[PDB]
């Protein structure tokens, strides 16, 4: 038989918040790895850096973002992270 | 209970439990990339198996590996392709021995000011272990290298969850993978690979940072132009200047690819705040290089007003960390502790951190404030 490895469940979630892009980064941004990839970065960095970081996901590796979904979240991120 | 805190900004970490590994700080999840506790660091000079740290860029790691079904493809600009068995590594070729430090490109990058994005890790992503493999040297010439070759590329068993994301492949120049350091390993400490260590076979980079090590190495392919993949075109980019760094705030002019480690050092036996009884206090330590050689630690208890120099350890080769001892007198009181390491070619430690955009090689003069009563 081969070998086989198991992994801890994830549990990692986004922070909550009213603005509608909470919801699309539930729906868009745990497609390709968990969401403590969000959750760790440097606290307080602002709209220019989450604008990036979304924009990246987007045109380096192909997250299927469109466009107003991609600012809903660059603006959920940078109020709440 | 469960949690730490690393020592910066949105520093908490879950203590998390994977099989075969001590209780690990866990960074991220889907991939896995944990981090090890600084605590490791003292309980000897070799990394254990159980506590070394794990980076992965794609979420689709390998979950299941036949390891007599596995095979190490060798192919491109060779006489002869090969398929080769685990069994005729061990077998077919002389085995090598290196005692090596792994580190992250990113290791520190959580100490980085300002901030940059990225794996925000504390100094826990580095380890050392005792390789043991087929040097790359011996397999490339078995396939026979052909003239023209310029560079050798590297891949896993792991891939992309969405096809589209770059796959995870690596380049060597053609003549540092025919060095005879550069090896294939399928031990580590005595033992197979840890799987998020990269079971069955890696790629062991002695002196060069982690992102070369690549882990469930099944893809060797030799090329005679410079290989464009995402992972070396666009990642793991450096300033091309002697400081590797630029101005905190901005872009660099020109990029290479990230290459050696710069000289690091350690105080491993304190941490912040730790009591000392006033008088002489013993100090340990590590330090490492690109393999040159570390030639001296200096030992500070002022600031870096004054020094006294470490005793090094007996070594166990130029790509291990280094240990060190030194005996300081404290006068009670606050002291801020320093170390600070050179080596055979006279590369050393900046007093003050310098900076890149992406928060890779960190090496600064760690600084320890201590309480002498
Ligand atoms: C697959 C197409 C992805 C989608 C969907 C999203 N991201 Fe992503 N992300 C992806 C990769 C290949 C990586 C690098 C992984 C590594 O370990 O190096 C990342 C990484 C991040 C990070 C860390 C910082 C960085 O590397 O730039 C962050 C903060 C991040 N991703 C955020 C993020 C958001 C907000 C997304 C919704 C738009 C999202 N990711 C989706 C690939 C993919
Ligand atoms: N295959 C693979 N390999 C690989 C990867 C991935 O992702 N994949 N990563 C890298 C990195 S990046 Mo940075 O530079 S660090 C690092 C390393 C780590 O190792 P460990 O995990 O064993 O510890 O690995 C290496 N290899």
């Amino acid at each position: 038989a081969p070998l086989t490895y198991e992994l801890p469940d994830e549990t990692a979630q986004l922070k909550p918040a009213p603005q509608p892009g909470f919801e699309a980064a539930q729906n868009n941004c745990a497609a390709c790895h968990s969401v403590d990839y969000i959750n760790t970065q440097p606290p307080g960095k602002g709209q220019a850096f989450w604008d990036a970081e979304v924009q990246k996901m987007i045109k380096v590796y192909h997250a299927p973002v469109d466009e107003a979904d991609a600012k809903a979240i660059a603006d959920y991120l940078a109020k709440t992270y | 209970a469960d949690t730490v805190t690393l020592p910066f900004a949105n520093g908490e970490r879950p203590l998390v439990m994977y099989p075969g590994k001590r209780p690990l700080i866990g960074l991220t999840a889907r991939p896995p990339q944990l981090e090890t506790p600084f605590s490791v660091f003292d309980e000897g000079l070799i990394t254990p198996n159980d506590a070394f740290f794990v980076r992965y860029h794609l979420a689709g790691i390998p979950l299941e590996i036949d390891p007599d079904a596995f095979r190490l493809e060798i192919k491109g600009k060779v006489g002869t392709p090969l398929s080769l068995s685990l069994q005729d590594l061990k077998n077919d070729f002389p085995a090598s021995e290196v005692v090596a430090v792994n580190q992250c490109s990113g290791n520190s990058r959580g100490f980085v000011e300002p901030r940059v994005g990225g794996g925000q890790l504390a100094n826990g992503a580095m380890g050392n272990a005792r390789w043991r493999g087929v040097p790359l040297k011996a397999v490339l010439e078995k396939a026979g290298v052909q003239a023209g070759a310029k560079q050798v590329t590297f891949g896993g068993l792991d891939g992309p969850v969405i096809p589209e994301t770059p796959d995870f492949v690596k380049a060597l120049s053609i003549d540092h993978a025919t060095d005879g350091e550069v090896m294939l390993a399928y031990s580590m400490n005595g033992a197979d690979l840890p799987w998020l260590n990269g079971y069955p076979l890696r790629l062991v980079v002695p002196g060069y940072y982690g992102t070369y090590w690549v882990k469930h190495l099944n893809e060797i392919t030799v090329i005679d132009k410079e290989f464009d993949g995402f992972w070396m075109k666009t990642a793991y980019r450096i300033p091309d200047n002697a400081c590797a760094c630029t101005e905190p705030g901005k872009a660099p002019t020109a990029t290479i690819p990230i290459n050696r480690f710069d000289v690091r050092s350690f105080i491993t036996n304190v941490e912040n705040g730790a009591s000392v009884k006033a008088g002489e206090v013993p100090l340990r330590g590590i330090a490492f290089d690109g393999g040159y050689g570390i030639t001296q630690v200096s030992v500070s208890a002022d600031a870096g007003k004054s020094w006294t120099n470490a005793t090094l350890d007996p070594g166990l080769g130029k790509y291990s960390f280094r240990g060190w001892k030194a005996v300081l007198p404290l006068t009670k009181g606050d002291h801020v502790l320093m170390c600070r390491a050179t080596n055979a070619r006279g590369e050393t430690q900046p007093m003050q951190a310098t900076w890149n955009p992406a928060g890779y090689m960190r090496n600064v003069v760690e600084a320890t404030r201590v309480i002498a009563a």
